This record gives C-alpha cells, structure tokens and sequence, in this order.
C-alpha cells in the first residue's frame, strides 16, 4: 500500500538524524513478522539484493580493478548468499574478498576463516560490507550501550584501509550498534540508516558512509544518533515488501571507471573533496591486493 | 601420493556416492545458493553472472559444488574448480538438487550449454 513498499527499502530522513533523542526501548508493531519471499529465494539473498538495489541509488565510486572486502560472510548454513549478490552486483573483475569466524564455502576470489581482529592487508579498499552480529548481543542484561568487539576492528579498517572516495555498509540492530561507528559516518559525503523492506520487521539496519573524505565534514555524537534511530524506527512502521526483488534488469552496478590517484595528505584540497563527494575519485596505491589471517600457535 | 591417489580413486567417489545416496533416498543436499535474476539470460551452464532462461534457475557456483560442500579435494586439475565464483544454471525441473544436476551433466566445450539440457550442437 505505502509508495515506499515499491522501493528496495527505507533510508532514515534528514530530520530524524538532526533531533536528540534519548535512547528509548526499540518496539516495532510488526516486530518478528517474516516477509513473503519469492519461492526458494533465501532471505539473505534477498536481503544483499534489497541493500545493492539501494547501493545503486548512491554516488558509490566505481574504478577498474575495484576492491570489496565483506566481514560476517559466512552463516550456519555453511554457504555464503551475501557474497554470491555482491559478486552478481559488482562489476566482473572486481576483486572481492569475505570473511567469518566460523568456516563456509563462499564465491569469493579470496576467503579468509577466523576473528576480523586476525584479519591483516596493508592495502586499501574501495567498499567494506560488514554482516558481522554477536550472538550474545541477544543476551539483554544491562542498558543499552555501544558495543566494542568486532565494531572496534571495523572503526579501525575504516581509518587505516578505506580509500578516500571510497563507502561503507555496516550491519547495526537495536542492540548491535557503536557510538564511534556513526561519529564514523561524519567523514564520508554523506550517509544513512537503510532498513531493507524485507526486513522492515526488524530494528536491523545498515549503516552506509558514502565516498569517504578522511576528516569529518560534520560532528555526529554516536549516543544521539543511534536514539535518534530507534525514535525513527519506533515512530515510522515500515511494511514488508518483497516487491523490488521482482525487477532485476537494472541490477548490476554501473562500471563508472572512476579514476584512481595517488595523493599525499597535503594534497587532499577542496577541489578533490569535491571529485571524492560526486563518486569521481577514488585515492589509493594500485599495487597488488595481499591479506592475511593471524594464526595463534599454541600446544 | 602412488599409494594415496590409488586408495581415494577407489573409495572417493563423490560423483557415483551421491548417485547412490540419492538412489537409498537420501535427501538431496540443500542450501544451494538461489539468484534473483530476469530469467532473460543466455542460458548458458556456468557463467561470470547469472544467465538463467524462463526454463532455468541461476545458483552461487560454490554452493552448488559437491567437493566445496563437502570440503573434499577437487578431481580437476591442480583441485580447480569449475563453480567457484561463477553461476551454475539449473533447470528449473531439476533445481530441487543442484548439486546432483552438476554431478550427473557435463557442459558442451562449443555452445557452452549443458549436454541434454539446451545444446543443439547435433542438428
Ligand atoms: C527491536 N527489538 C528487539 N527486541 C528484543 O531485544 C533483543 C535484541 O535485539 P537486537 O539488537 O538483536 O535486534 P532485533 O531483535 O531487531 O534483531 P533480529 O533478531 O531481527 O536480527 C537482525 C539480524 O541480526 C542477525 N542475527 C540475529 N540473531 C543472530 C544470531 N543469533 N547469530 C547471528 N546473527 C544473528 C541476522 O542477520 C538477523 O537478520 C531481541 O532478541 C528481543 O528480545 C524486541 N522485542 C520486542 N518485543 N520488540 C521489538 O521491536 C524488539
Ligand atoms: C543520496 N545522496 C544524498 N546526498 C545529499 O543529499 C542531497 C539530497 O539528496 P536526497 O536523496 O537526500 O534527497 P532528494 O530529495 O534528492 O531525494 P529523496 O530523498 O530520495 O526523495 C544531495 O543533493 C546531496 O547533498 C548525497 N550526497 C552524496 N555525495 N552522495 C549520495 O549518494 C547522496
Ligand atoms: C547474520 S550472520 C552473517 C550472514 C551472511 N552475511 C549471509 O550472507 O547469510 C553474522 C555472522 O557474523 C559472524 N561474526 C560475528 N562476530 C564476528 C567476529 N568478531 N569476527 C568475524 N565474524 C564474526 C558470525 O560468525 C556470523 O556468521
Ligand atoms: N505505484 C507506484 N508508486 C511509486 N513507485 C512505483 N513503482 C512501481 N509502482 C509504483
Ligand atoms: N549516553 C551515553 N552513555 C555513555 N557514554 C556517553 N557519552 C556520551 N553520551 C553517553
Ligand atoms: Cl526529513
Ligand atoms: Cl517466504
Ligand atoms: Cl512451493
Ligand atoms: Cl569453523
Ligand atoms: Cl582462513
Ligand atoms: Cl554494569
Ligand atoms: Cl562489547
Ligand atoms: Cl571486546
Ligand atoms: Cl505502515
Ligand atoms: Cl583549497
Ligand atoms: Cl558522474
Ligand atoms: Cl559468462
Ligand atoms: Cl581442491
Ligand atoms: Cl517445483
Ligand atoms: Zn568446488
Ligand atoms: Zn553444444
């Protein structure tokens, strides 16, 4: 019924993201009601799908060559749906690399099994997608603070391996979520919560940074903002809606064949700001992709 | 290896097993990986993207392959496999059990369709 129920899923609006709420108890009407899928369509697929679908509604930069890592890959299903949408997305010869702390078979061109925290690269990337949740984030004992854990690795890949121009897709819930992760969300051109509408029954959401610009354009207090996503959620019901996943002919991520510099920090100037805002410019070394997973030697 | 290729050539036989698991009603392995795609495609067995037709379903390759599934060495060359970050097109009669379809069907090296299933190489 809702014009929105035709769109891949929901972006938290502007004016919900300059309020000041106080963190409230999340309470969806919906809460827990499963979407109607296409027959044999797994939800995570259709999940990826949704998320992508909005993804090419952004000014993501594209270059040849393009490198995607994606965190929380794997699934008790031992499969990876997440990996195998971003591989129909992303451009062929795109380089992605996935990873979890449980094993899986996945069509990434790399896999890496383990913590994220044992997960090493010296290069940069030009899109991190995070699916990562704690189990024990179900365990709700206490108020509802900022979770460390594996959000304070992806703060840190942020600052130390993202490309400037390049964007970010983290998975956050009412109770998985990090006050540095959406101050995080200051340094890009701009950024949002998305619900997608097969999961509009959930407080899930993924934090997007687009074209990230290596300083903070604005100040993002973390504890406001994620209150102010969960007034959002709390007071804005979403309907579940499969309808988008029906139109695939637009799905494949447009080849813009962004271009790739190498700049020093002193060079980053207003002039190349604005190239990294408009998905233009995407500045990083284009030397080979090398990872690595720590292994612990023990008796 | 003489000794250990000669053993796993004799009781590794993940392609006649399956055969055989299926035929004592074994359920079929599930979780294969299922695309959205406009079913508007090629038609194609194993492509970069899904290339299902209106007869076919488009699967994640490496979910579709009983050595990855099964975490066993490849019989290809060097362990390559032929899955793997590609898209395995099923027909949809079939696409109940993927990984049986890529085990019993071998792909035609001319047109690139499956054997039986959309080659008309002999016409
Ligand atoms: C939003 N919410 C949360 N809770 C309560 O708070 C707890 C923690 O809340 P959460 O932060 O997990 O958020 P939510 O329940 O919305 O998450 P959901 O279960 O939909 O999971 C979202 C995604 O997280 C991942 N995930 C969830 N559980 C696991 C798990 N065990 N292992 C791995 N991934 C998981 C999956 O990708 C999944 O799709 C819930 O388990 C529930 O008791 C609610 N209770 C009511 N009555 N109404 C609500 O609206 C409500
Ligand atoms: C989606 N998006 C929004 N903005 C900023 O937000 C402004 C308004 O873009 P908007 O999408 O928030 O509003 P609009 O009314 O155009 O569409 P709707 O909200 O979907 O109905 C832009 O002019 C940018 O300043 C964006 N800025 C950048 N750099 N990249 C984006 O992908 C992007
Ligand atoms: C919701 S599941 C991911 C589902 C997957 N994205 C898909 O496509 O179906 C969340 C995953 O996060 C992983 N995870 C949680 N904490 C992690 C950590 N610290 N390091 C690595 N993986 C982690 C879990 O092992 C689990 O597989
Ligand atoms: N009725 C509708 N309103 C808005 N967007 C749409 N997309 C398809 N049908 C639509
Ligand atoms: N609500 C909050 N809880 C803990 N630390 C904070 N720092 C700022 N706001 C906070
Ligand atoms: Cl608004
Ligand atoms: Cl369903
Ligand atoms: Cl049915
Ligand atoms: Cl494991
Ligand atoms: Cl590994
Ligand atoms: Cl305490
Ligand atoms: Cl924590
Ligand atoms: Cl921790
Ligand atoms: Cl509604
Ligand atoms: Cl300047
Ligand atoms: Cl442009
Ligand atoms: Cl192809
Ligand atoms: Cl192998
Ligand atoms: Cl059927
Ligand atoms: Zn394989
Ligand atoms: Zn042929």
């Amino acid at each position: 019924a809702s014009s929105q129920a035709w769109q891949p899923g929901v972006a938290m609006p502007n004016l919900y993201k300059m309020q000041r709420m106080l963190l409230e108890k999340c309470d969806l009407q919906n809460y827990g009601d499963s979407a109607t899928l296409p027959k044999g369509i797994m939800m995570n697929v259709a999940k990826y799908t949704q998320l992508c679908q909005y993804l090419n509604t952004l000014t993501l930069a594209v270059p040849y060559n393009m490198r995607v890592i994606h965190f929380g890959a794997g699934s008790d299903k031992g499969v990876a749906p997440g990996t195998a949408v971003l591989r129909q997305w992303l451009p062929t010869g795109t380089l992605l690399v996935d990873s979890d702390l449980n094993d899986f078979v996945s069509d990434a061109d790399s896999t890496l099994i383990g913590d994220c925290a044992t997960v090493h690269t010296a290069n940069k990337w030009d899109l991190i997608i995070s699916d990562m949740y704690d189990p024990k984030t179900k365990n709700v004992t206490k108020e509802n603070d900022s979770k460390e854990g594996f959000f304070t690795y992806i703060c840190g890949f942020i600052q130390q391996k993202l490309a400037l121009g390049g964007s970010v897709a983290i998975k956050i819930t009412e109770h998985s979520w990090n006050a540095d992760l959406y101050k995080l969300m200051g340094h890009f051109a701009w950024w949002t919560a998305f619900v997608t509408n097969v999961n509009a029954s959930s407080s899930e959401a993924f934090l997007i940074g687009c074209n990230y610009l290596g300083k903070p354009r604005e100040q993002i207090d973390g504890y406001v903002m994620h209150a102010n996503y969960i007034f959002w959620r709390n007071t804005n019901p979403i309907q579940l809606s499969s309808y988008s996943l029906f139109d695939m002919s637009k799905f494949p991520l447009k080849l813009r064949g962004t271009a790739v510099m190498s700049l020093k920090e002193g060079q980053i100037n207003d002039m190349i700001l604005s190239l990294l805002s408009k998905g233009r410019l995407i500045i990083r070394e284009n030397n080979r992709v090398v990872i690595s997973s720590d292994v612990l030697v023990n008796n | 290896n003489s000794t250990v290729l000669s053993f796993c050539a004799f009781a590794v036989d993940a392609a006649k097993a399956y055969k055989d698991y299926l035929a004592s009603g074994g359920q079929p392995i599930t979780n294969c990986v299922k695309m959205l795609c406009t079913h508007t495609g090629t038609g194609q067995a194993i492509t970069v993207t899904p290339e299902a037709n209106m007869d076919q379903e488009s699967f994640g390759g490496a979910s579709c392959c009983l050595y990855c599934r099964c975490h066993i060495d490849h019989p290809n060359p060097k362990g390559f496999c032929d899955l793997k970050g590609k898209y395995v097109q099923i027909p949809t009669t079939c696409a109940n059990d993927p990984v049986g379809f890529t085990l019993k069907n071998t792909v035609c090296t001319v047109c690139g369709m499956w054997k039986g299933y959309g080659c008309s190489c002999d016409q």
